């Protein structure tokens, strides 16, 4: 429901005309071309990067910020469309790493564009598990967290939130003593939840692709869909 | 450092094997140089009450031996490794060290020894060498020769091993000392245990009395002396002069155009009994009787009387028959039958080497022609069956020289024994010597190239009831370099292949293992040592032009380099490909078993074992079965189809 | 008195036939009968004479254990995996099926990890006086396993000779993957011992709660052990090692410090002293290094890391001392006596001296009912989450 950014699973039903089937790909196709000259031209804080990157999301008719509701014909482009390259990008090993490089970066741009207070709700319908703390228990456990912090300087603790996460889902952080640990339940700042985030979707993602390459044969007995899975890095 | 010895004093040579092996012991063990042996070490002596013991320097040590070995006086020495290694350390030891009376080793007196089997054997003169290696190399075929192998599958026993680097670290407790001796005394009665099992001892005696050579010689291997020894004394029997000593060349066998396939009706298969043999007997192929000067010559004239070779070889095949005989009693012990079937395979070479010897080069009768016309005789014969066996209306798919395979198309086991019967009538009632038997019947036969066959063998056992029996003739299975991996998969394809299912169920229940299989390598389930391939090297490894090239000679160099035990020519090597990260190809990556689990930047390459290693096994193994491809193959373990075939969009 | 040896074969009969507590030992392992074979899949290892070490084994119920274990009489009992299929019946089963699934977490706390902090011992045996050291880890890893991650079945056990094992055997804690114990070990390691190193022990600034409280802890013992008992600051070669980790521009000061003293309690307050004033003029926490790369528990990598790793059993009976491996009670750790834990040959003793209950007329009464107070208390949370 959160249609700006999606775990891709639970493949959809719908059935839709060859036209647009070719379509979506070959539109998914060129945006995550241009991710890839976004990201190597420009450096990832920089706002031309941002406003580049959201001006053509908005061109090739793509999810963007949450804030004007029925933009129901953009999740469906974005869903269909992931699922439709699925199958073209599984076949080499030199395309899959460059699928999920740049998938990554897209969810990590997509990211970062929620305004402040959807991130909750995301969290859930994303099958995540994860938990926030009212300004009581942060001020309770302030100097312990502040204590516990990365090299990052300062006691400071700023307006970001700390979130509450299982201790096995936080290998990357408590195996460097980085993070605060207490009944086994991590806490962590919200800059680094990010790369967990990306980190748990990357297995997935993964998982799913090799899934598809090999009950592919199936699909290449269809002669109308031969073209598509050959002649997306012609 | 250590050594240990075993004594029997009535060790006969015309009864199986004393129970037990031995009767006497003993072992002395001496402390290296800088280290000291560890306390209260003569108070365990005296608690364990063991034949041990206790010297001061190396010196006392090889004196002890050479003072020991007088009293008890062997005449057969048997051990392993004795003549590449063991026996020149001895040597060189003596020497350097000064150890009085060196000539006390063998049993004679002499004043300067030489040095580097010539040296070995005129330095220990007058008493016999038995070499465990040389004796289970020329009876029993295996995947490596060492100590471990050997004891794994004569003995089905598992042995400890202790590495070279760990001694040190042993030298500071008692127990530790103690472990050592017992290791090497267990070595020791591994040795004799083998000895004894194998028979080596009356197999030596039998073939030296047969050929008639020196018995020492016997035990070093070589087919050419015996039959040097065997031909020099028919000629001398006989009057004659014998040449004096020196101080592909021609046609060989006829195979046939295989039908490539599955089948599965019942084929039978006809073997002829000792063909070239027969052969020699039959057209009295002599020096004597047979004029010569690459051409073929003519058959001698049939009222001749015969000559000196079918003779000498008539007895050969006597006494295979009559060994055979014993073979087919019932109820025999299940190691006599093994016994009874080395010796039976030990005399068939015997004989067969005959022939063989007279084409060799440097042999002291060297005769081309000979092994011409004999040769030419048995494609004579196989064409002449082969086209009688067709005029009957019959199918052949097979044939090796002396075998003929026929699809009899039927499936009832009294009518296809009897078509087996006339056929043997029918080929028997032309020659005099010459005979031919139903070798086996076979149930379903998948059939793949020349030479490369599996199939099942009908054993029957009671009333009408026969059991089958999985055999394999040239598959990758039964080879020796590859993997421990790929053979368990074709091993399980062949099963699956040959089974009574439907064909259908076969393809599903392939495609399951498979991606298990794929599934299971990446996950790294999967002991290291199914990764090894084992590799035999010909030539010694300093010798070898292109050891860049060449993973095993690679391994062999640094084994040799920093290890112990020097490997020589004739050895066996492992190696394993990794991944090193320097981006060299695969053949540039090998690396020793105990390379692995010590360093730490070294993993299991994955992709070589799964698209080199596995893919082509089961993709040959496939061919002539359908609804199986090298791409599907490729899809279900997972690798990526675009190398294989594919190609055209 | 002395263990014998010798008499070793002639005990061992008896110990495995009227005194090893069978009916827990089983009830333990089997957890409860929830899991449809938890207990026939699991691996013991057995030692036997002669040296023979047999890794293999497997049985069906408590009668197999009974029977097949007394036929044999092994010196050392191990306690293996959890495995897919029976362990042996392992030669036949399929080429890749047979992986580990299930496993408790083991941490082996060994006294050799200890030889360049000792002074008074071996490198293999023991004194009381310096026994101490041993509770000051255990109290570091029993807090941090009880409140940092919050396991709650945790059973402490005695090695036997030099060490204490500790099984933590929580149901979500079995099935944890290689990597998420590497981990738990790493946030519990501290000294960081390299190629024979003087330095081991590093820190910042910034400190973390597990290390702060830990220090907490640790300042209740170092007066009685390092200063008194150890007492490590008597004569020059007793403090040239511990200058060896302060930097060399203070040693100057400190050797005047501890030249005009007697005895290392005011050799720790110099040094306090001149250690604070170093910090004030210049932080790296000088004063907290030592006492950490001296104190701080150590632990084995390699013990604790794999997932099929064998570990000795619980009330086994070690070769060379013959004590009972005997479980620790978790609230009297400070009044453990390790010289007080019976001996097979005295428990043998005892019982020639004479619905089987004849453990309890041994000494071993008081050891065996912590451990079903452990039982107990696991299957309160047995009963806990599957009903509730
Ligand atoms: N190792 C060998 N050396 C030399 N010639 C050989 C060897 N093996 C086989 N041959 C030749 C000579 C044989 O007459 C011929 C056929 O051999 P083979 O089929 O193994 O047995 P065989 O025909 O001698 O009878 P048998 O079935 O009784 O062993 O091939
Ligand atoms: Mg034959
Ligand atoms: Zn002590």
């Amino acid at each position: 429901y959160p249609h700006c950014l999606q775990f891709y699973l639970q493949p959809p039903s719908e059935n839709i005309s060859l036209i647009e089937f070719e379509n979506l790909a070959i539109d998914r196709v060129k945006l995550l071309k241009s991710v890839e000259n976004l990201g190597v031209s420009y450096v990832k804080g920089t706002e031309q990067y941002q406003s580049k990157l959201e001006s053509e999301l908005r061109k090739l008719k793509f999810s963007y910020r949450e804030n004007l509701e029925d933009e129901y014909e953009p999740r469906r482009r974005d869903h269909i469309s992931h699922f439709i390259l699925r199958l073209a990008y599984c076949q080499s090993e030199e395309l899959r790493r460059w699928f999920i490089q740049q998938e990554m970066d897209l969810l990590r741009f997509r990211f970062s564009i929620l305004p402040k207070d959807k991130i909750q709700d995301f969290l859930k319908d994303s099958q995540l598990q994860f938990e926030a703390i009212s300004d009581e228990e942060k001020t309770l456990r302030e100097q312990e967290i502040v204590a516990s912090s990365p090299s990052l300087s300062g006691l400071k603790l700023g307006f970001e939130s700390i979130y509450k996460i299982p201790f096995a889902d936080a290998l990357d952080l408590f195996r460097g003593r980085k993070v605060y640990l207490e009944d086994g339940f991590a806490y962590v700042p919200l800059k680094d939840i990010v790369a967990i985030i990306l980190n748990e979707f990357r297995a997935k993602l993964s998982k799913a692709l090799a899934l598809t390459a090999r009950s592919l044969p199936a699909v290449q007995s269809d002669e109308r869909l031969q073209p598509l899975l050959n002649h997306l890095s012609h | 450092i250590a050594m240990a010895a075993l004594v029997h004093h009535s060790f006969a040579l015309d009864k199986a094997a004393p129970k037990p092996p031995f009767q006497s012991h003993f072992c002395v063990v001496s402390k290296p140089k800088d280290c000291i042996f560890p306390y209260a070490f003569k108070e365990v002596i005296e608690k364990k009450n063991v034949k041990v013991e206790v010297a001061a320097t190396e010196r006392t040590l090889l004196g002890f031996f050479l003072a020991k070995v007088h009293k008890i006086d062997p005449d057969i020495i048997v051990g392993h490794n004795i003549y590449g290694f063991e026996l020149e350390v001895l040597l060189q030891r003596i020497n350097v060290c000064k150890a009085p009376h060196w000539s006390k080793i063998g049993r004679l007196k002499r004043s300067n020894m030489p040095k580097l089997g010539f040296g070995e054997r005129n330095a220990t003169c007058g008493r016999m060498i038995c070499d465990v290696e040389i004796s289970a190399k020329e009876l029993i075929r295996c995947k490596s020769y060492h100590l471990s192998e050997l004891v794994q599958q004569i003995l089905k026993t598992e042995r400890v091993v202790i590495p070279m680097e760990n001694i040190q670290n042993m030298y500071s407790e008692s127990s530790q000392l103690l472990y050592l001796l017992e290791h090497t005394w267990k070595d020791a009665k591994f040795i004799l245990q083998i000895m004894c099992e194998l028979n080596v001892l009356p197999l030596a005696l039998q073939i030296t009395n047969i050929a008639g050579n020196i018995m020492s010689r016997t035990l070093m291997g070589g087919r050419s002396e015996r039959n040097e020894f065997l031909l020099l004394h028919a000629f001398y029997e006989n009057n004659y002069i014998v040449p004096d000593k020196q101080i592909a060349a021609y046609a060989g066998g006829l195979v046939l155009d295989p039908k490539v396939g599955f089948y599965d009706k019942f084929i039978l298969l006809l073997d002829f009994n000792s063909l070239y043999p027969s052969i020699i007997q039959e057209f009295n192929i002599c020096f004597t009787t047979v004029q010569r000067v690459e051409q073929i010559p003519e058959l001698p004239d049939p009222s001749l009387e015969m000559g000196i070779l079918p003779r000498e070889i008539r007895k050969l095949v006597e006494r295979r028959k009559q060994v055979k005989q014993l073979m087919k009693q019932q109820d025999l012990n299940p190691d006599l039958i093994l016994q009874y079937d080395i010796r039976q395979k030990a005399l068939k070479l015997t004989a067969n080497s005959m022939y063989g010897c007279l084409g060799f080069s440097y042999s002291r009768f060297y005769a081309k022609p000979l092994a011409a016309l004999v040769t030419y005789k048995g494609r004579e014969i196989l064409m002449h069956t082969k086209e009688m066996v067709q005029k009957m209306n019959l199918e052949v798919i097979y044939g090796d020289t002396d075998s003929i395979m026929i699809n009899t198309n039927s499936t009832n086991l009294e009518e296809v024994f009897k078509l087996g019967n006339k056929v043997k009538s029918e080929v028997n009632k032309l020659y005099k010597l010459l005979e031919i038997d139903i070798d086996g019947v076979f149930k379903s036969l998948l059939l793949l190239k020349k030479k490369k066959y599996a199939a099942l063998v009908v054993e029957p056992t009671s009333d009408g009831n026969y059991v089958t029996k999985q055999e394999l003739k040239g598959l990758d299975i039964v080879r020796r370099d590859w993997c421990d991996l790929a053979k368990d998969t074709g091993n399980f394809v062949i099963g699956q292949i040959l089974s009574d299912q439907s064909r259908d169920t076969i393809v599903e229940n392939i495609q399951k293992r498979l991606i298990e299989i794929g599934e299971n390598v990446l996950n790294g389930s999967v002991p290291v040592s199914q990764f090894e391939i084992n590799k035999a090297l010909t030539k010694d490894p300093q010798d070898y032009p292109d050891k860049k090239s060449l993973p095993h000679v690679h391994v062999a160099l640094w084994i040799n380099s920093q290890g112990g035990r020097k490997v020589k020519a004739g050895d066996t090597v492992s190696y394993v490909i990794c991944q090193d990260g320097s981006n060299l190809t695969a053949s540039q990556r090998a690396y020793a078993p105990e390379q692995l689990q010590k360093q730490d930047n070294l993993t299991i390459d994955t992709q070589y074992y799964l698209a080199q290693q596995i893919h082509p096994v089961v993709a040959r193994i496939c061919e002539p079965i359908d609804g199986i491809d090298a791409v599907l193959i490729a899809t279900w373990l997972g690798l990526d189809p675009t190398q294989f075939r594919v190609h055209h969009y | 008195e002395t263990f014998d040896p010798t008499e070793l074969p002639e005990l061992l009969k008896l110990y495995y036939r009227r005194l090893f507590p069978y009916s827990q030992y089983y009830r333990w392992l089997n957890y409860g009968g929830v899991i449809k074979n938890y207990f026939q899949h699991r691996e013991f290892s057995f030692t036997l004479k002669d040296d023979i070490y047999i890794r293999y084994q497997s049985f069906n119920n408590q009668s197999d254990l009974e029977k097949e274990m007394q036929k044999m009489n092994p010196y050392k009992i191990d306690i293996g995996a959890v495995y897919s299929h029976r362990p042996n019946q392992h030669n036949t089963v399929k080429l890749g099926a047979f992986q580990a699934q299930e496993k408790e977490l083991v941490f082996d706390i060994d006294m050799t990890d200890y030889d360049d902090v000792r002074r008074c011992c071996s490198s293999a045996d023991i004194c009381p006086k310096c026994w101490t050291l041993m509770t000051m880890a255990i109290r570091i890893i029993d807090r941090a396993l009880k409140e940092d991650f919050g396991f709650k079945h945790r059973l402490w056990v005695y090695s036997g000779r030099r060490g204490v094992h500790c099984w933590v055997c929580d149901e979500s804690v079995r099935k944890l993957s290689s990597a998420v114990r590497s981990g738990i070990v790493e946030y519990l390691s501290l000294v960081k011992g390299g190629q024979d190193v003087k330095k081991k022990v590093h820190l910042s600034e910034k400190i973390h709660p597990f290390i702060r409280k830990s220090i907490n802890i640790i300042k209740k013992y170092f007066e009685e052990y390092a200063l008194v008992n150890q007492d490590i600051l008597e004569n020059k070669e007793s403090w040239d090692k511990i200058l060896a980790l302060v930097p060399e521009t203070i040693h100057d000061e400190l050797q005047q410090s501890f030249q005009k003293s007697h005895n290392s309690l005011q050799r720790w307050e110099h040094l306090k002293k001149v250690a604070s004033r170093y910090q004030n003029n210049i932080g790296p926490w000088l004063e907290w290094e030592i006492m950490l790369q001296y104190c701080f528990p150590r632990l084995d990598i390699n013990v604790s890391k794999g997932i099929n790793h064998l570990l000795k059993s619980p009330f086994s009976v070690h070769p060379k001392t013959g004590r009972i491996s005997v479980p620790i009670d978790l609230q009297k750790v400070d009044q453990f006596d390790p010289f007080t834990v019976p001996t097979i040959s005295f428990i043998c003793r005892e019982l020639d001296a004479i619905r089987t209950r004849d453990y309890k007329k041994t000494s071993l009464a008081p050891y065996v009912k912590v451990f079903e107070h452990f039982l107990e208390n696991l299957d309160k949370s047995r009963k806990g989450e599957l009903l509730k």
